Order: C-alpha cells, then sequence, then structure tokens
RNA sequence: UUCCCGGGCCUUGUACACACCGCCCGUCACGCCAUGGGAGCGGGCUCUACCCGAAGUCGCCGGGAGCCUACGGGCAGGCGCCGAGGGUAGGGCCCGUGACUGGGGCGAAGUCGUAACAAGGUAGCUGUACCGGAAGGUGCGGCUGGAUCCUUUCU
RNA sequence: GGCUAAUCCCCCAUGUGGACCCGCCCCUUGGGGUGUGUCCAAAGGGCUUUGCCCGCUUCCGGAUGGGCCCGCGUCCCAUCAGCUAGUUGGUGGGGUAAUGGCCCACCAAGGCGACGACGGGUAGCCGGUCUGAGAGGAUGGCCGGCCACAGGGGCACUGAGACACGGGCCCCACUCCUACGGGAGGCAGCAGUUAGGAAUCUUCCGCAAUGGGCGCAAGCCUGACGGAGCGACGCCGCUUGGAGGAAGAAGCCCUUCGGGGUGUAAACUCCUGAACCCGGGACGAAACCCCCGACGAGGGGACUGACGGUACCGGGGUAAUAGCGCCGGCCAACUCCGUGCCAGCAGCCGCGGUAAUACGGAGGGCGCGAGCGUUACCCGGAUUCACUGGGCGUAAAGGGCGUGUAGGCGGCCUGGGGCGUCCCAUGUGAAAGACCACGGCUCAACCGUGGGGGAGCGUGGGAUACGCUCAGGCUAGACGGUGGGAGAGGGUGGUGGAAUUCCCGGAGUAGCGGUGAAAUGCGCAGAUACCGGGAGGAACGCCGAUGGCGAAGGCAGCCACCUGGUCCACCCGUGACGCUGAGGCGCGAAAGCGUGGGGAGCAAACCGGAUUAGAUACCCGGGUAGUCCACGCCCUAAACGAUGCGCGCUAGGUCUCUGGGUCUCCUGGGGGCCGAAGCUAACGCGUUAAGCGCGCCGCCUGGGGAGUACGGCCGCAAGGC
C-alpha cells in the first residue's frame, strides 16, 4: 500500500526533477492538490493539472528548471533544490505560531497545514495561526 | 532505530569508571608506606623508578609513584597520595606528594617548585 | 630453456613494509595485576511458623474484695486485644575472611614445535564430533572470505 | 494526714444564639432554611471605681495557618516476572476536625502487572544552579518553599495546634552516679572539645536596629538576629610608584670575538604621596513613652547604639611586597652548559642509549599576577546513545526462516463531532536568581526600584487542514471467481537400470593391489582379469544449465495417488478487509543423543605400512561409531546476497526461464550481466539499489579479557539461549 501519500508526492517530484523531466503524474487528492497550489503560487512548479490514467485520476506536476549551463555538466540549476517532509505518520509535528521556522533565512518555505487551511510560513505568521508542519522546500 | 523504537527503548546514557579509587572521591588521601622500592619500566623504556606500596586511610592499598630526584622515604613513612599514572609502569595509578607529611621536597631544585614541593631559595 | 644462480617485464595472492634471513600461533618454564569457584568460619538484615512480651490506647470487670459519692457515677486495681522487642526452626539478602583451587591477561624472555599469512608447502574458515596436555589432525555438512590450467625446519 | 485563695473545678438560672434526633422546604454527596422535643453558656481584674480600660461566654462572618483527596510529572537493574489476606470490594460499626480497610466483625472473591506490577540498588524534592549554539547533560551547598528526622525502636498524654529537638512512659546501645538497692543523661541549637578526614571558624560583641514570646504598661526574655573575629574559599575594587634618563655602566648570558642580549631596566634627576601620625567624626533612629486633642485622627514634642571613635571629611607624610606556571607538537615562548637507556620527564603522541629547544640548572622568552599551579568531580568538546543529530554488503551492527498476539503505522470522496492540533481571553506560573532600564554605597562586587519575559496546568470562547473518531460512498491496495501454465516444493506407496561389495558356478595361472617410490594386505584353501546366476544396501550417469522450485533449511531415476506455494489472461465478485510485528508457536543443514531396525560403499576413533630429525599428520592397507530407516530429542552454522519485510518512485543495453499477445516485436512474472541519475571510505551498488522516499521489526556503540564468569531458562546428555 502507499503509506505517506504526501511524502510520496514530494518524492515523485524530487526524483522527477533530478532526472530533469518535464512533468510527472502524482495520483491525486485534494490535500495534494492544495500542497501543489501553494507550490505553483510560490514559483516551484510550473503548475499542475488534473488528468485521468486508465480511468484513475492524477495530477501532472509540470516542472521548472534553470537555464542550460557552462563547461562540463550543462544540467541547469534546480528550482526545487530541496524538498522534504517533516511531519510524517509515526512522527507527527505541530508548530505553535511562534514556532513557525525561518527556512533558508527566508528564501525557502514551509507548507503548514492549519485549521485555517494550508499556507506557507509567512502566510501563517501574517495569518497568525499554527499547524502541522508539512514540509520545507527551497 | 524508528521513533516508535526510541519511545519503546530509548537511548542508553553512558556510565564511566573512576580511574582512581583514592575512593572517597577525595582530592588526596593520606597513607603509610609499606614497601619503598624501584621498578623496571614497560617495553619502550629502561630505568629505575622509585615507588611505594601504601596503606591508605580509605581501607585501600596501592603502589604510588615517588616523583622528583632525591627521595627520603622508607618503610614507615606516612605520605599523601595524588593520582595520575605512570604510563610505562605496571599498577602505579597515583603519585606521592613531596613536601607533605614525611615526604620532603626535592632539594637543590630551582625550577618547577610548586610541583616537587620545594620552598624558594633566598638571595643576597 | 625443464633444472641451478643472478636479473628484466606484465600479471596474481598476502596478515610482510628494517619488507619471506618477513610475520606470526600455541605449550611448558618463570616474573606480575585481577577474577571466578570455594568448604566451613565471623557477622549485618529480612521472611515465614510457633512461643515470651515492656509502655500505651482501647475494650470488659470493677464484686458485703478497697477509696470518693449528691447512689446517678468516678478513681484505684484486675483481666483481655493490639503491640516495640526477645527466644526457637528453615529460605534468601549483602559485607568481611578464607583452606581449595579455574583459567585469565599482559610482562624479563628462555623451551620445543610450525598451525595461520604467498597454492604458507595437505587451500582456508566453519557448526559439530572423536582424538591428540602443543599449535592441531581427522570425520560429516557448509562457506569462498581460495590460488593456478612424497616430502624438505629455523634465522 | 491536715489548712486555704483564685480568671482552677463543679451545680442551678437566663437562651441572643448553638448542638443533636424526627418532620417539611429549598439545595444537591454531610450546602441552607424551618418547626417541635432534648441538651448547652460565662470571671473576674485595674483605674481617678457612677464610667472607662483590661479580660470572660454562646454565636455569625472575615483573615491567616493547616488536614485530607484527585490528574499529571518525578533515577538505575528485567541477569527482579509475576505480586497480593486488610489483600480488593461490600453491609454494619469504632475512630477523627474530617473522607477513607484508617480500624473491627460479618459477607463476596476480588485488586495489581511487560503501559514494567513485585523485588533489589541509589536518593530528601523544588525554586534554581553549572555546562551547553541549542536540544540536552550534571546537580539541588548558601538564600526561599515543602518534607522528614532530633542516640535507635515503639507509644501516647496535654493542647487550637504535637504524637512534641532543649515535655512525658517503655525497650535497646553507650557515658556518668551508685550505700548495689537503684538513679541521671541526649549540641543534627550558638560557640567549644574530641574522634574520623584531604578539609571546614570565635567557648567574642550587642538587644541599638529588625523580628518573636508574654505584659495595660513600664518591661523582662530571644546564640532569631544585627555586628565583629578567623581562613586569598569566591567575587569586586585597590597598591607595590609616575615622568625624564645611555645609541645604552657593571655583573650574568650567548657569541661567527666584529658583536648580540638583559634594557629605559637600574644608578641618578625630579613630582605625586600606600602605609602611618594629628584633629573632626556619622547615617543606621523614631517609634514604644511625653504632653495638647478624647489613650482615635491630627498636631506638635523630648529619650534610645553593639558595630565604633569604625566608615568618612580636613590636615600632615614615607618610593613604598612579587609571585607562580610554563617555552617538542596540540600551544604563546630557544638558546648554552651539565647528565649519556642513567638520573629523570610524561595528559596523549612520546623524549633520555654523547652535539637533548622534551631530563637538571642557567640566560633569555611566553602566560597570568596576590596569586599561580596540582589533584578530584561535573558539563563541554562527544554529531561518541545521534529528539535537534549516528549507524548495520566487506569497518561494530539484519534476528537461520516463517506464522502471527499485543503494539506501531494506514488509499480516494463526503458529512457529523471537535479528542489531538491551532488561536484569543483570563486565572496560575510566590520571592530571590536570570533579562532590560534607572538608581544607592567615590567604582565595581553588592544592594534597591521598576519593567519585561516564561514552558506548563485551570476556566471560557473560537478554527477544522491535517491526526483521531462516528455515519455514508468508492475501487486504484488486499482478497475472491473463472480459464490456462511451469516447476529436483512437501508427504506416501510402488518400481528401473548402471556400479560396488558379497555368495555360487564355469573357465583360467601367478600374481594382484597400492605409491614419489615402497611396504603393510590379499593370492596354490587358486586370487586378480573373464563369463553366467543370486543376495543385499545406498545413491541416481546422460538430460544438467551460466536452469528450475521453496519462507528458510533445502529439493534430481521413473510411476501413481495425497498436497502446498506461485505466474499469466479475462476485469466477473467483496469493498481498505491493509503493512509490520516485541512475546508466543512451528520449521530448521551436518554432526550429535535415545529406542528399535539396517549395514553395500564410505568412513571419526582405532589397528597397521610408510615418510620424516620425530609422524601422533598428510600417503598406503584395514576398521568402529556413524553414514541409511521409524519414532522421539538436540536448535547450532561462512543457517551468506556476510545485504530484515512491505509499498511507491527514478535511462537504457544484453542473456535467459516461464505465461499472454495483433509473436522485426510488445507485455506480465523469475534468474544474470553491463551501465542513467544517484549512492558509496573505497570496492562496489545501480527498476533483482547498497538510489530517492514512507511504515514497522531486529541489531550496533574501541580491542583483548569472552560468547568467558555469575544468575536464570531450556536439554537425557552433549550442550543451547
Ligand atoms: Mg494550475
Ligand atoms: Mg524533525
Ligand atoms: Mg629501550
Ligand atoms: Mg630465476
Ligand atoms: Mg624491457
Ligand atoms: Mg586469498
Ligand atoms: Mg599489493
Ligand atoms: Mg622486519
Ligand atoms: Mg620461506
Ligand atoms: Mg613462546
Ligand atoms: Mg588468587
Ligand atoms: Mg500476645
Ligand atoms: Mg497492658
Ligand atoms: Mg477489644
Ligand atoms: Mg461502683
Ligand atoms: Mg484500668
Ligand atoms: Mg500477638
Ligand atoms: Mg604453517
Ligand atoms: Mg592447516
Ligand atoms: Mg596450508
Ligand atoms: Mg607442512
Ligand atoms: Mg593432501
Ligand atoms: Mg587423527
Ligand atoms: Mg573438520
Ligand atoms: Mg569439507
Ligand atoms: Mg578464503
Ligand atoms: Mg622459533
Ligand atoms: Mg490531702
Ligand atoms: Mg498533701
Ligand atoms: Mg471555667
Ligand atoms: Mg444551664
Ligand atoms: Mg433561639
Ligand atoms: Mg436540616
Ligand atoms: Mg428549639
Ligand atoms: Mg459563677
Ligand atoms: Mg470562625
Ligand atoms: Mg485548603
Ligand atoms: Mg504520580
Ligand atoms: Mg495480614
Ligand atoms: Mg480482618
Ligand atoms: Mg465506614
Ligand atoms: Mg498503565
Ligand atoms: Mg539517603
Ligand atoms: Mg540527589
Ligand atoms: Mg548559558
Ligand atoms: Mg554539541
Ligand atoms: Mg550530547
Ligand atoms: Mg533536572
Ligand atoms: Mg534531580
Ligand atoms: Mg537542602
Ligand atoms: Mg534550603
Ligand atoms: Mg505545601
Ligand atoms: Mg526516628
Ligand atoms: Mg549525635
Ligand atoms: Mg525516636
Ligand atoms: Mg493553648
Ligand atoms: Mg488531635
Ligand atoms: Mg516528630
Ligand atoms: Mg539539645
Ligand atoms: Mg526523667
Ligand atoms: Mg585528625
Ligand atoms: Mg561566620
Ligand atoms: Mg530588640
Ligand atoms: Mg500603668
Ligand atoms: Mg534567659
Ligand atoms: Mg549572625
Ligand atoms: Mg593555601
Ligand atoms: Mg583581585
Ligand atoms: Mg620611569
Ligand atoms: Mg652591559
Ligand atoms: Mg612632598
Ligand atoms: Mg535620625
Ligand atoms: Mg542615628
Ligand atoms: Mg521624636
Ligand atoms: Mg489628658
Ligand atoms: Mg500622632
Ligand atoms: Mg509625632
Ligand atoms: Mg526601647
Ligand atoms: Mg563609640
Ligand atoms: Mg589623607
Ligand atoms: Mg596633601
Ligand atoms: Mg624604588
Ligand atoms: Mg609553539
Ligand atoms: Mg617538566
Ligand atoms: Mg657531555
Ligand atoms: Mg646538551
Ligand atoms: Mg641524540
Ligand atoms: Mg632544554
Ligand atoms: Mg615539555
Ligand atoms: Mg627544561
Ligand atoms: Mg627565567
Ligand atoms: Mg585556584
Ligand atoms: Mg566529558
Ligand atoms: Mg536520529
Ligand atoms: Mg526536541
Ligand atoms: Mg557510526
Ligand atoms: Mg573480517
Ligand atoms: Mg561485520
Ligand atoms: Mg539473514
Ligand atoms: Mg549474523
Ligand atoms: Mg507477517
Ligand atoms: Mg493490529
Ligand atoms: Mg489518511
Ligand atoms: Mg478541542
Ligand atoms: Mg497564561
Ligand atoms: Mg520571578
Ligand atoms: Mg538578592
Ligand atoms: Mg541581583
Ligand atoms: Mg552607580
Ligand atoms: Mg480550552
Ligand atoms: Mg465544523
Ligand atoms: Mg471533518
Ligand atoms: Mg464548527
Ligand atoms: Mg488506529
Ligand atoms: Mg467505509
Ligand atoms: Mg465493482
Ligand atoms: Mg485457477
Ligand atoms: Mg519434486
Ligand atoms: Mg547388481
Ligand atoms: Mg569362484
Ligand atoms: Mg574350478
Ligand atoms: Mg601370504
Ligand atoms: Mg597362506
Ligand atoms: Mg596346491
Ligand atoms: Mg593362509
Ligand atoms: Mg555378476
Ligand atoms: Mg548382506
Ligand atoms: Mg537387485
Ligand atoms: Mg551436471
Ligand atoms: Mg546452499
Ligand atoms: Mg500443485
Ligand atoms: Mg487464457
Ligand atoms: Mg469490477
Ligand atoms: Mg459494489
Ligand atoms: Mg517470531
Ligand atoms: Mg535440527
Ligand atoms: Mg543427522
Ligand atoms: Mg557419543
Ligand atoms: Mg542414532
Ligand atoms: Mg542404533
Ligand atoms: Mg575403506
Ligand atoms: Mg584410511
Ligand atoms: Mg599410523
Ligand atoms: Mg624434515
Ligand atoms: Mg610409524
Ligand atoms: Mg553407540
Ligand atoms: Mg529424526
Ligand atoms: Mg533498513
Ligand atoms: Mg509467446
Ligand atoms: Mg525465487
Ligand atoms: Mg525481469
Ligand atoms: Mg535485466
Ligand atoms: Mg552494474
Ligand atoms: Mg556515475
Ligand atoms: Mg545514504
Ligand atoms: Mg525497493
Ligand atoms: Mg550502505
Ligand atoms: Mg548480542
Ligand atoms: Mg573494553
Ligand atoms: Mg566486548
Ligand atoms: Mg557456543
Ligand atoms: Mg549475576
Ligand atoms: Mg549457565
Ligand atoms: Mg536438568
Ligand atoms: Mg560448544
Ligand atoms: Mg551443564
Amino acid at each position: 500500500m502507499l503509506t505517506d501519500p504526501i511524502a510520496d508526492m514530494l518524492t515523485r517530484i524530487r526524483n522527477a526533477t533530478r532526472v530533469y523531466k518535464e512533468s510527472t503524474d502524482v495520483p491525486a487528492s485534494r490535500f495534494k492538490e492544495e500542497i501543489l497550489r501553494i507550490l505553483a503560487r510560490e514559483g516551484f512548479i510550473k503548475g499542475y493539472e488534473r488528468v485521468d490514467v486508465d480511468g484513475k485520476p492524477y495530477l501532472r506536476v509540470y516542472l521548472k528548471y534553470g537555464p542550460r549551463r557552462q563547461g562540463p555538466d550543462p544540467r541547469p540549476e534546480q528550482v526545487i533544490h530541496h524538498i522534504r517532509r517533516i511531519s510524517k505518520p509515526g512522527r507527527r509535528v505541530y508548530v505553535g505560531v511562534k514556532e513557525i521556522p525561518r527556512v533558508r533565512r527566508g528564501l525557502g518555505i514551509a507548507i503548514l497545514s492549519t485549521s485555517k487551511g494550508v499556507l506557507t510560513d509567512r502566510e501563517a505568521r501574517k495569518l497568525g495561526v499554527g499547524g502541522e508542519l508539512i514540509c520545507e522546500v527551497w | 532505530p524508528t521513533i516508535n523504537q526510541l519511545v519503546r527503548k530509548g537511548r542508553e546514557k553512558v556510565r564511566k569508571k573512576s580511574k582512581v579509587p583514592a575512593l572517597k572521591g577525595a582530592p588526596f588521601r593520606r597513607g603509610v608506606c609499606t614497601v619503598v622500592r624501584t621498578v623496571t619500566p614497560k617495553k619502550p623504556n629502561s630505568a629505575l623508578r622509585k615507588v611505594a606500596k601504601v596503606r591508605l586511610t580509605s581501607g585501600y592499598e596501592v603502589t604510588a609513584y615517588i616523583p622528583g630526584e632525591g627521595h627520603n622515604l622508607q618503610e614507615h613513612s606516612v605520605v599523601l597520595i595524588r593520582g595520575g599514572r605512570v604510563k610505562d609502569l605496571w599498577g602505579v595509578r597515583y603519585h606521592i606528594v613531596r613536601g607533605v607529611y614525611d615526604a620532603a621536597g626535592v632539594k637543590d631544585r630551582k625550577k618547577s617548585r610548586s610541583k616537587y614541593g620545594t620552598k624558594k631559595p633566598k638571595e643576597a
């Protein structure tokens, strides 16, 4: 069985990007879709769409990279240089509002899922709420 | 180990042994010599090292080194034991302290005299 | 060009690197620290069964068996339960001491072997099993963590 | 035995009120009201005695102090796994201020435990402290809070309060008194003695302040306390002089004999003026009392120091203590002499066996400085127990395999709830410390004043993404249906041929066998070699693979039956039924054990023959257990992929086994080899991860001691865990 679906999304994404794919299908659910909405907004993915695969519905996460490069290793910089789960089943994590983390001195994020909905770090601070600390990305 | 495993079991805090039973934890103990003697060092060196077996006020009996050059000590001397080992000798875990009790200081010694328990030379 | 010696080149194994006149394993002997076992002894404690039980509270007696009385009762005294502790009979508990001994681990470095590392000269390791008090040999099975397609020790 | 006073004790009375039984009402655990019945009070003293002060009684509330109870938190050992008789509940009762097996009788048979009961070990706990970048680790001295004990154990009395440190009874140990009858003690109160120890102060001053007891007060008491003394034990301030002064005295140091060093250091010049001498000299102290007013308020208003003639202000005034470690690297600081594996040094590496920057002095140098070094202990470093923050193919580390209990973990859609989670409000988070600001002692240390912070927990309100949960859907996971496949998967029976051994028979001589050579052994009782017949046991050539099957161990002739697992196709059924799995349970090579069979070949031990310096070994000849079977134990292993299971993701190429296809090929599922990305200490790994993730189990924490000891459990033992 699949086990932590959200990790499995972030992962599908991590692999996809390292082998430089244009896109990937993560099988779908509103929570993943929400995680993604925030990714797009924040500039990590290009966007994502809802597709069906042999009938069973997924999400194409279209991927962003850097421009091509100099010397040996033309492979472009990553846009998601870093993606990782934080709360997991089996260790859940929750930050208060005054614990919400500064990610890469601000140049990254943290998806918190709150009782106000799923938001970024700053988004929760300015919103003034705490939540389950989902992943950091940068 | 998983986390559920850390909850179940948890890390083991780590004990240690006291390289010194002067017992008592004390910084020094007083004791009475039995043997005053010499011994042959371990492999990498050669010499004659002066040392005393001692009965200690701790109900404890140990070979203890006699540092310095000139040493007076004999079989009934009562001495104060220090701690610290002589790396190339067998079973000597402590040092004697010069200047204290029966062990007198190193005479003629001008240089490191806190250690070696020797008073300061006069001058005119 | 097989062989003896000295050498060059590639390659392979290695625990050698003062480099095979290398390393190293064990035995017996001898010099050290420390352990177990250890009979009994010396003693501290706790458990259980029984037995004796100070104080004190409580309960009952409190009587032509004492003292007070307003006859309502009170005190003395007696008995009892409980009970600190003590003795008797066995289970552990810890400390001390110890005849007796088990190997141990280095350590002067002697002793005889050569087991392992090079296909260590019978490939090695291995669970076991019998043997040899020496490394150990051999049996069965397994491993590759094995080389390349008569014997003959040590430095 | 006798006398006697009281705010000592008792009895009537009054009943504001209160206690108690039964009723009623309200409230809701024994809270409050009420009615009737019963029971319940008191003390007097002083004054200016006609009025007040000091007290006394019953009650109601307040305040402060406490009892008891509950959630939660609170060290090590599982080599402590079971513990439990008032023990667990109940009914009645005793007790108490009060709930309560707190106690007692009677009744039931419970209560606790791997979420660690019981046992053992250590230990006062906290505010805080030290350490740490933090998380964390360590600790709990002084000050504050709580507890507990007062020579050891038990016990009560008195009282508002105790089971009472300077109160009482008893037992025990000890010291002392003893007419041997018996008595007296209790510094863990301030000092002091004594022991023990590395070690820890004065038998000082004072009641002036502050606080406490009694008193109408005056006032007594107070080793609380405020001070002083001792000890660099710690912290903080301060002094050992300041300025000028040689291209640089002497001595001492090296020297390349030119010189370089000590060093502006000194001498000397000049100025300040620690100590000390002299005079003045505190705050801390205004109450209690005094008087006026009413013993109030208010108002004025006078007495009262231990520290101390100290702190301090003024005056005068002297150049006036330096030490300790270190100088091979870590690490800041180098040279000469001396010693020559000695003497010694030493935290680790490691110096010294004639040029030693490592030993010992000396010159010089560095670091600190009334200190400076040492030992001990704690944190740090140590991301070396890894929550932050580690690992397990070969480095220590995957459990031999599985089944599966507790437990942990859980796909997609919607709704209820709102337990986790989040937010706000408020209570709490004492003080001291810590942080900020200001201030007070000339500064600081030290102190005050104010501010701020703070995990946690109580209450109320709110949010609903995720996590729980309840209800309802779903089909992508899982299981099922049908049809088809491959296979040394297991169990049972059967049966085939080759070979060996043996026996019988025929034929046939003189050797055979074995080795590097040999010998032992066999052979005229005729062996070997050859032909035919029989018996018996064990194993299955070719096929055979670089193959297949199994969870693992492991599994090969052929046949039939019994039986497990597994793959594909179809997309049919259920509807998350899932994964993992400490404990348990079962399997588990070979060897080994028991009992009974069997016994051809082989073969531990053993017997021999060689070989060697010896041979106990390798080599040769014999041979027993055993190898085989049935049943029952043993439970190990290089039980190896030295690689736990599940799932998802991430180039390909090539070989293969086996299903399905529209069968240059594509598509499932195994087995290999190369190689993306990536990983890796490297070697290697690489859709059959050692990559990227998530879940759950196992395990590791330097080597030797040692898979030993001891304890336990298993075992017939061997021996295993
Ligand atoms: Mg979009
Ligand atoms: Mg985390
Ligand atoms: Mg030597
Ligand atoms: Mg040659
Ligand atoms: Mg050439
Ligand atoms: Mg090899
Ligand atoms: Mg090499
Ligand atoms: Mg050598
Ligand atoms: Mg050789
Ligand atoms: Mg030897
Ligand atoms: Mg012994
Ligand atoms: Mg009795
Ligand atoms: Mg009695
Ligand atoms: Mg009774
Ligand atoms: Mg009477
Ligand atoms: Mg009586
Ligand atoms: Mg009794
Ligand atoms: Mg050898
Ligand atoms: Mg060998
Ligand atoms: Mg060999
Ligand atoms: Mg040999
Ligand atoms: Mg051989
Ligand atoms: Mg043998
Ligand atoms: Mg063997
Ligand atoms: Mg073999
Ligand atoms: Mg090998
Ligand atoms: Mg030799
Ligand atoms: Mg009388
Ligand atoms: Mg009288
Ligand atoms: Mg009265
Ligand atoms: Mg009355
Ligand atoms: Mg009334
Ligand atoms: Mg009532
Ligand atoms: Mg009435
Ligand atoms: Mg009266
Ligand atoms: Mg009251
Ligand atoms: Mg209360
Ligand atoms: Mg508790
Ligand atoms: Mg009982
Ligand atoms: Mg009872
Ligand atoms: Mg009751
Ligand atoms: Mg529990
Ligand atoms: Mg204690
Ligand atoms: Mg403690
Ligand atoms: Mg700090
Ligand atoms: Mg750290
Ligand atoms: Mg740490
Ligand atoms: Mg703590
Ligand atoms: Mg503590
Ligand atoms: Mg304390
Ligand atoms: Mg205290
Ligand atoms: Mg309290
Ligand atoms: Mg006591
Ligand atoms: Mg005492
Ligand atoms: Mg007592
Ligand atoms: Mg009273
Ligand atoms: Mg009472
Ligand atoms: Mg008490
Ligand atoms: Mg006393
Ligand atoms: Mg008395
Ligand atoms: Mg003494
Ligand atoms: Mg003092
Ligand atoms: Mg006073
Ligand atoms: Mg008066
Ligand atoms: Mg007095
Ligand atoms: Mg004082
Ligand atoms: Mg001192
Ligand atoms: Mg100072
Ligand atoms: Mg000057
Ligand atoms: Mg000069
Ligand atoms: Mg002057
Ligand atoms: Mg004043
Ligand atoms: Mg004053
Ligand atoms: Mg006044
Ligand atoms: Mg008047
Ligand atoms: Mg006034
Ligand atoms: Mg006044
Ligand atoms: Mg006064
Ligand atoms: Mg005075
Ligand atoms: Mg002056
Ligand atoms: Mg002056
Ligand atoms: Mg001077
Ligand atoms: Mg240096
Ligand atoms: Mg030195
Ligand atoms: Mg010389
Ligand atoms: Mg020299
Ligand atoms: Mg030399
Ligand atoms: Mg030197
Ligand atoms: Mg040195
Ligand atoms: Mg030196
Ligand atoms: Mg010097
Ligand atoms: Mg110091
Ligand atoms: Mg440390
Ligand atoms: Mg970790
Ligand atoms: Mg944490
Ligand atoms: Mg590690
Ligand atoms: Mg190895
Ligand atoms: Mg290993
Ligand atoms: Mg394994
Ligand atoms: Mg293993
Ligand atoms: Mg399973
Ligand atoms: Mg379950
Ligand atoms: Mg979920
Ligand atoms: Mg809630
Ligand atoms: Mg709060
Ligand atoms: Mg505070
Ligand atoms: Mg303070
Ligand atoms: Mg302060
Ligand atoms: Mg100031
Ligand atoms: Mg709330
Ligand atoms: Mg809602
Ligand atoms: Mg919901
Ligand atoms: Mg709502
Ligand atoms: Mg659940
Ligand atoms: Mg459902
Ligand atoms: Mg369906
Ligand atoms: Mg079928
Ligand atoms: Mg088969
Ligand atoms: Mg045959
Ligand atoms: Mg014949
Ligand atoms: Mg014939
Ligand atoms: Mg013959
Ligand atoms: Mg014959
Ligand atoms: Mg004949
Ligand atoms: Mg014959
Ligand atoms: Mg035949
Ligand atoms: Mg036969
Ligand atoms: Mg046959
Ligand atoms: Mg074959
Ligand atoms: Mg195998
Ligand atoms: Mg089948
Ligand atoms: Mg079909
Ligand atoms: Mg269907
Ligand atoms: Mg359906
Ligand atoms: Mg299991
Ligand atoms: Mg087995
Ligand atoms: Mg067997
Ligand atoms: Mg046997
Ligand atoms: Mg058998
Ligand atoms: Mg048999
Ligand atoms: Mg044979
Ligand atoms: Mg043989
Ligand atoms: Mg032989
Ligand atoms: Mg030879
Ligand atoms: Mg022989
Ligand atoms: Mg037998
Ligand atoms: Mg069997
Ligand atoms: Mg793993
Ligand atoms: Mg086909
Ligand atoms: Mg397979
Ligand atoms: Mg494949
Ligand atoms: Mg392949
Ligand atoms: Mg490869
Ligand atoms: Mg690469
Ligand atoms: Mg890694
Ligand atoms: Mg995988
Ligand atoms: Mg690895
Ligand atoms: Mg282990
Ligand atoms: Mg060790
Ligand atoms: Mg070990
Ligand atoms: Mg073993
Ligand atoms: Mg033990
Ligand atoms: Mg045992
Ligand atoms: Mg037994
Ligand atoms: Mg064994
Ligand atoms: Mg045994």
